[PDB]
RNA sequence: GCUUGUGCUGUCUUCGUCCA
């Protein structure tokens, strides 16, 4: 619904099959942990990584 | 299906008390009194025997597939 | 070469990839393959 | 300085009182007895035939949870620490169960007493499934009708409850201190009066209730701890307590050895 | 946020453990008078793709 | 599918040391100890033993994440004493306490049986 | 014609966030494709961190061409734009 | 003397999941 529904995070590799979030970012995503699912997109270039880390973080 | 070996919450062995429980219920004891006689004090263990449904008796009524 | 089992009378027999799929003795149309001979192991957990 | 007082004693449960020890020491002892005392339990199941109505992994899980005698398990070795090929007599115990229903009517029950020890360590008291009496049948494993047979070969190995709860020697450890709440470690929820809305502890008569004119003592610490250790039969209660103490000592000695070797 | 904590020892003792079954189906189709599919073990020599 | 092996909670890898000590230069005479394949059972025992020593001015521990079996301890002592010596004294003292506790328990069990 | 003389440049003298992101990305890509570095790197290895270090010291050899709506443009050097 | 093979349908319908 708004531009805070897509934000750039930093990866931490962890066991088990879920994505893990700090609980303070659940408000802009309007998400809870009763079955929700979220998508993840990997940048493929240096320029695109810089754009994500300097604009959408 | 069949009585669990251990209590889920604490792990007390409850799998050796099913037949004695049925015997005590046959003799006319109340369920609480029967559980008291079997020395199941914590209600976590009492839940395991009080709420078990024996489904294996229904599964055994179908004819065996190999002889 | 391969063992089977009848779905009705639980009779064991064999097929050679040329017979009709039927029970020999009771003529049921439903048969099941027999369990393998490879070793089967579980971790008891 | 530490003192031990035993209230009730049995093969499968002991009720004791610990005094002049820290709360952390008592809690660590409880945790060690719950999760770190080694026992013996079935870990590998080879199924040669199973025509019952129960799935293979169902029966394997049930077999894993059967308590075996673990008195001499300290002399056994861990399977990953044994240099042997496959499993040997110094790191495993082999049990075998063979059950069948004879006749065309009725049902046969498969109990844990039908497990037969085939091999294991020489002269060590390990491997046999636990039984309350000589006439006790044990834990119900499966049920068989006509033409249904169960034929398995199990391997019992040494482990701890950190890896899987089947290796836990204890079921539940009651633990409690300060029955009269003199240390004010808890704040009692109430509707009208906290005193008459909360049941008295079972050790409330072991300590003197506080005087009405007494003022709060801020210098006091928890000093007396009441605990009951219940075992599954794989070990006796005193054995569990002693081996918990020994396990804690070994962990501390390993820390000390690492410290001295660090130089 | 509606998460829950479960006991791992309870899970080890069989709490909420379950069995899962899935079935697959296949059959031999008839395309012509003599063109029939066959159930057999394929071989890289005689079989393509 | 992504579940780690249960023996990883207590089995130490060959390349992973059991104990790593680094100084904390912010305050004098402080070290940071990293314990591998350990949990609250040893941490709380060591912390509350060390907290009663007169020459120990700071002691704390934290388990960063429950999915990883490790904890980190911070220890600060007086000028005269070194923190490692205090840790060794704490380990020896708890071992002695457990030894006399086991002795008294065996004595009482033999008495009551 | 379309170029605007350096004396009459009327756009902002500060580096915007979009220009900063694009310049960092382009410089990081060039560094990762073996372009000479103009600052002394102590132990840095990541191209983006080296690009950020170059930006902080005003050593990025790139020019930003800002386009006006009518079609004209102004050329600004990365070393003469103020960066926060 | 003997060498390891290299990919996938379409179109509807229904039942569901998380928001709204
Ligand atoms: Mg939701
Ligand atoms: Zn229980
Ligand atoms: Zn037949
Ligand atoms: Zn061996």
């Amino acid at each position: 619904l708004h531009k805070m529904s897509m934000m750039a995070h930093r990866v931490k590799v962890m066991p088990y099959s879920t994505f893990r979030l700090n609980l303070s970012v659940t408000s802009p995503y309007n998400a809870d942990f009763d079955g929700d699912e979220m998508n993840l997109h990997v940048p493929q270039s240096e320029e695109t990584r810089a754009e994500l880390s300097q604009l959408c973080a | 299906m069949i009585i669990p070996v251990r209590c889920f919450s604490c792990g007390k062995v409850v799998g050796d008390k099913w037949d004695a429980y049925l015997r005590l219920l046959e003799e006319g004891k109340q369920e609480g009194d029967a559980l008291d006689e079997l020395k199941l004090k914590r209600y976590c263990c009492r839940r395991m025997v009080l709420t078990h449904v024996d489904l294996i008796e229904k599964f055994l009524r179908y004819n065996p597939l190999e002889k | 070469g391969v063992k089977y089992t009848c779905g009705a009378c639980a009779h064991n027999f064999s097929l050679n990839k040329s017979d009709p799929v039927r029970c020999k003795e009771c003529g049921h149309r439903v048969i099941y393959k027999a369990r393998t001979k490879r070793m089967i192991q579980f971790d008891a957990r | 300085e530490p003192k031990v007082n035993i209230i009730n004693a049995q093969d499968d449960e002991v009720e004791l009182m610990l005094s002049d020890v820290n709360l952390s020491l008592a809690n660590s002892l409880r945790r060690t007895m719950l999760a770190e005392v080694p026992t013996l339990a079935i870990d590998l199941v080879e199924i040669k035939m199973n025509t019952s109505v129960l799935a293979d992994e169902f029966i394997s899980h049930r077999l894993g949870l059967i308590p075996l005698v673990s008195e001499d398990v300290e002399e056994m070795k861990y399977s990953r620490d044994c240099t042997c090929e496959d499993y040997c007599d110094e790191c495993s115990v082999v049990l075998e169960l063979s059950a069948r229903h004879e006749g065309e009517e009725g049902t046969t029950d498969v109990y844990s007493s039908s497990l037969i020890k085939v091999s294991g360590p020489g002269n060590l008291n390990v491997g046999e499934p636990v039984r309350r009496d000589d006439y006790d049948q044990g834990i119900l494993l499966c049920k068989l009708r006509n033409h249904q047979e169960l034929n398995i070969r199990c391997i019992a190995k040494k482990g701890i409850a950190k890896e899987h709860a089947k290796w836990s020697p204890c079921s539940a450890i009651a633990f409690e201190y300060d029955p009269h709440n003199k240390l004010k470690h808890t704040d009692f929820w109430f509707e009208v009066d906290a005193k008459k809305e909360w049941p008295d502890s079972k050790y409330a008569t072991w300590e003197e209730p506080p005087k009405p004119g007494e003022v709060f003592d801020y210098k006091a610490k928890p000093n007396r701890f009441y605990m009951t250790v219940e075992t599954t039969g794989s070990l006796k209660a005193n054995q569990v307590f002693s081996r918990g103490i020994k396990t804690l000592q070994e962990k501390l000695a390993n820390v000390l050895f690492e410290l001295e070797n660090s130089r | 946020e509606d998460s829950m904590i479960m006991n791992q020892s309870s899970i080890d003792r069989g709490l909420f453990r379950s069995l899962f079954f899935r079935s697959y189906m296949d059959q031999e189709k008839r395309f012509g008078i003599s063109i029939v599919e066959e159930f057999e073990k394929p071989t890289r020599a005689t079989t393509l793709r | 599918m992504n579940a780690p092996d249960r023996f990883e909670l207590f089995i130490l890898p060959d390349d992973v040391p059991k104990l790593k000590i680094t100084p904390d230069s912010r305050v004098p005479n402080c070290i940071i100890i990293k314990f591998e394949r350990e949990d609250h059972t040893l941490a709380n025992l060591l912390r509350e033993e060390l907290a009663l020593y007169p020459d120990v001015t700071f002691v704390a521990y934290k388990v960063e994440h429950p999915l990883f079996a490790n904890f980190v301890m911070r220890l600060q002592t007086e000028e005269g004493t070194r923190p490692k010596q205090a840790l060794e004294r704490a380990c020896a003292s708890i071992i002695n306490k457990l030894k006399t506790l086991d002795h008294k328990f065996n004595e009482e069990w033999n008495i009551k049986n | 014609e379309l170029a605007i003389l350096k004396e009459e440049r009327t756009t902002t003298p500060y580096l915007t966030k979009y220009e900063r992101a694009r310049i960092l990305g382009t410089r990081a890509l060039q560094i990762s494709m073996n372009a000479p570095v103009l600052v002394d790197i102590e132990g840095e290895t990541d191209p983006l961190q080296i690009a950020m270090k170059e930006l902080s010291q005003r050593k990025i050899p790139l020019v930003i061409r800002r386009y006006l709506p009518d079609g004209s443009y102004e050329d600004w050097g990365c070393d003469e734009l103020i960066v926060d």
